[PDB]
């Protein structure tokens, strides 16, 4: 499978984004890694296949997320973001390639995003 | 994150050297490693990165990874000498790459020097 | 009417078809690695067929010269043997799809009813409930010389002032206690279990049990699925034939019966890594 | 492209011309390259306030107030579709 | 996949002996005319090859998989068929021969010695009298597992201290009790039998007594000369391998010998006018 990934773009300080991460039989994990340049990776969101959420705790009150079972697809909210939010954005995806076959962890691409203007 | 370059000595011209860096404090295959060598009073100039890619050195150089990063020399030059930075940076650099994002080198070593 | 293309099929299947089985019965045998309840019932499974494909010289010296010249013992055995095996497989790929239903959906019994000696008793069970229709088969068996055209002819013997309804009801008999009944509890079992697959298909998280749980089920559906579709023109031709270029179609569906005996084992070694492996190793130790 | 510069304590201006986003590096005579600015309008960790990079086609470093550690080469990178390559360096005094 | 393809002798072959064979002893069972000495004999040549017929898979699971997957009890059933077969056959050719002779060089003591309850009888001792080696196989064959391959062998199992004297000893045995004095024998009937038809013939007698002995003389000679151009060179390659592109040349020899199960009953059929006439009736009555 291919994980693709979006919404990455030049943002002033204050503004909103919507991320994208996409796959293309079903996804069963599928969360949200922010990896700043001196900084080691962490998790902000994940959300089950229930719509179960979980934030982290600078991540908590501005940040949203929610699956759609239909297409496979995130769309990840940036609300209030601020310079200190300045990393790269990856999706990490559990996955199963059929229904007879194992469960596999997918790991997109990465996009950069940088709170600037 | 400690990184540590070794394996420079006295070559001859002509001749071929192996340089190593050691990765120690973070997941190898999360990060992308680079050489970068600065001449003795001159500014700094990439060597190539480990997904490779090398300057303008092409063929000249070759370039492999294991948590070690290996440099194959081939035929060295005069101008070769210098002292050679081992660097850390995104793994996905280049796709990274663009008009409003240039993550950079976060951590260096502390130079290798090589003399010809 | 070239006589070589069937005969053919029966001499593949009688060499190739008992040495697969037989490799495969000799695999779940030795190897304790081997030893579980759905491959006891495949090693069921593999002995009805492996008996079934000793047979198949004389099963074959009929459509050659149409005509049995093997006597009233040998004729009771073959039909005994065909019976057996028509009524075990059936019945043993049931009781698989039964046990691959409560390993998936119901994993807290599975410990409990899933051991492998308790696959055997079901084994045994199995063979002694078809073998009503085994020593019927014995019993009634035999040969009777044509009148008409001085034919003998291997095949039940009911009495002859109600031949006619016996021959219905047996063939009624056997169409819906081998394939109506027994596919029907497949077809529950296979829904049951695709739905409760497709439901924990959104948050199934065992990486190594839930990989070879869903594995040995495609690997006992596809099993199913072939014999299903090798067993069903048959019977559909029995039934019609005993209600309502035939020849010609008469025997291709009796071939296509008998073939399903020797994919078996391809089955297993293109859909399991462990049989493929063992058969790896017995061929080239 | 980016040569000596010539100031005193205290005093705020290096222009790096070239479009992709650059980084910029200080490296004291005999010491290792650091990471100051990168994405080109980012701070790093731990470094200073007084360091900060402003975009048209010409990007530019401005320091607030010198200091007398603040007195090395600084050298801009720029990325390209398959490479990246070191600015020439400048050298405040 | 040349092996399993050149395995379809073993198939149709075998497949078609076992029918052959079967129709053969069918024939000679059934009508009133079959049942002569000569017939009687050829029913036990018929019994012995349909008996090694159906142990060809047995063999096709070897020499494919290298290997016997079929237990000690299978082991010891091939062995004893194969020993019964190839002691029994030539042993009523033998027997052919001398009754053969008996009837053509002293026609006066041929009136009692060929009734066909003797020639029953003599069959019955042959049998019993291949029971020697036919039953030790029993009791010695079996299953060992090679010391350095993995690979289980099906062969005799002698004491391992003078396993290489006793399998050398059996060897030659084998041959001198089993080729060596039975063609012999065969030999040197045959030869005064065309010595007394040459001599004879110029001066023949009743020209429809004359025919039809000369024509089954004619029948046992091509069997018998079949027999011996299809088992000689197993013999010899066993012999000067106990005694001294081998393996190819071993198979070939093996599946000539084993061939011989096959040409029999269409030796019969173009020979013997009885058995053509039998054959046809029975195909297309
Ligand atoms: C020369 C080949 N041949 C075989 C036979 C008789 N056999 C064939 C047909 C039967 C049958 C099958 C399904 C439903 C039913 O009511 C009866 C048997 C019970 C099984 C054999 C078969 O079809 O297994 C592929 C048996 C009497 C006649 N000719
Ligand atoms: C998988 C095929 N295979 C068969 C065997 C062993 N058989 C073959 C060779 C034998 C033999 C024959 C003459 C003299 C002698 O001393 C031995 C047997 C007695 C008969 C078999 C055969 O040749 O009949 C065509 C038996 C032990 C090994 N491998």
């Amino acid at each position: 499978r291919q994980l693709v990934e979006s919404g990455g773009g030049l943002v002033q300080p204050g503004g909103s984004l919507r991320l994208s991460c996409a796959a293309s039989f079903r996804l069963y994990d599928m969360g949200w890694f922010r990896q700043a340049p001196g900084k080691e990776r962490e998790g902000v969101a994940s959300i089950t296949s229930g719509g179960s959420t979980k934030y982290a705790d600078s991540v908590k009150g501005r940040f949203t997320i929610s699956r759609d079972n239909a297409k496979n697809t995130v769309y990840l909210q940036m609300n209030s973001l601020e310079p200190e939010d300045t990393a790269v954005y990856y999706c990490n995806a559990e996955y199963r390639t059929g229904i007879w076959e194992e469960l596999l962890d997918g790991w997109g691409k990465g996009t950069p995003v940088t709170v600037s203007s | 994150v400690q990184l540590v370059e070794s394996g420079g000595g006295l070559v001859q011209p002509g001749g071929s050297l192996r340089l190593s860096c050691a990765a120690s404090g973070f997941n190898f295959s999360y990060y992308s490693i680079h050489w970068v060598r600065q001449a003795p009073g001159k500014g700094l100039e990439w060597v190539a990165y480990i997904y490779t890619s090398y300057a303008d050195v092409k063929g000249r150089f070759t370039i492999s990874a294991d948590n070690t990063a290996y440099l194959q020399m081939n035929s060295l030059r005069a101008e070769d000498t210098a002292v050679y930075y081992c660097a850390r940076g995104y793994q996905y650099w280049q796709y990274h790459a663009s008009w409003y994002w240039n993550g950079g080198l976060d951590y260096w070593g502390q130079g290798t020097l090589v003399t010809v | 009417a070239i006589p070589v293309i069937i005969t053919a099929v029966y001499s593949v299947v009688f060499v190739v078809g008992l040495v697969g089985n037989s490799l495969v019965m000799f695999v779940i045998i030795r190897y304790t690695k081997m030893k579980t309840a759905t491959n006891i019932y495949i090693f069921n499974l593999a002995l009805a067929d492996a008996l079934v494909t000793t047979t198949m010289p004389f099963q074959s010296a009929v459509y050659l010269m149409n005509s049995w010249p093997f006597g009233d013992v040998l004729c009771k055995i073959v039909i005994s043997i065909d019976y057996y095996n028509m009524f075990t497989s059936i019945f043993t790929l049931t009781m698989m799809s039964v046990d691959r239903y409560i390993a998936v959906c119901h994993p807290v019994k599975a410990l409990d009813f899933r051991t492998p000696l308790k696959a055997k008793i079901i084994n045994i069970c199995i063979w002694l409930l078809a073998s009503s229709v085994g020593i019927s088969a014995i019993v009634l068996g035999g040969t009777k010389v044509r009148e008409d055209v001085d034919v003998i002819e291997c095949s039940l013997q009911f009495p002859d002032d109600e031949y006619s309804w016996w021959d219905l009801f047996m063939k009624i008999c056997v169409f819906v206690f081998a394939f109506v009944i027994p596919v029907l509890i497949i077809i529950v079992c296979y829904t049951l279990m695709i739905l409760r697959l497709k439901s924990v298909r959104l948050l199934s998280g065992s990486r190594e049990k839930d990989r070879n749980l869903r594995r040995i089920t495609k690997l006992v559906l596809v099993v199913v699925a072939v014999f299903i579709i090798c067993w069903t023109p048959i019977h559909i031709f029995i039934l019609v034939e005993a209600l309502g270029a035939a020849l010609s179609s008469y025997y291709f569906c009796i071939a296509l019966g008998y073939t399903n005996s020797s994919l078996n084992p391809v089955l297993y070694a293109f859909l399991d890594e462990n049989f493929k492996r063992c058969f790896r190793d017995f061929c080239f130790p | 492209t980016q040569s000596s510069l010539s100031a005193s304590v205290g005093d705020r201006t290096i222009t790096c011309r070239a479009s992709s986003a650059v980084a910029w590096y200080q490296q004291k005579p005999g010491k290792a390259p650091k990471l100051l600015i990168y994405s080109a309008s980012s701070l790093y960790s731990g470094v200073p306030s007084r360091f900060s990079g402003s975009r048209g086609t010409d990007f530019t470093l401005t320091i607030s107030s010198l200091q007398p550690e603040d007195f090395a080469t600084y050298y801009c990178q720029q990325s390209s579709s398959s490479l990246i390559t070191f600015g020439q360096g400048t050298k405040v005094e």
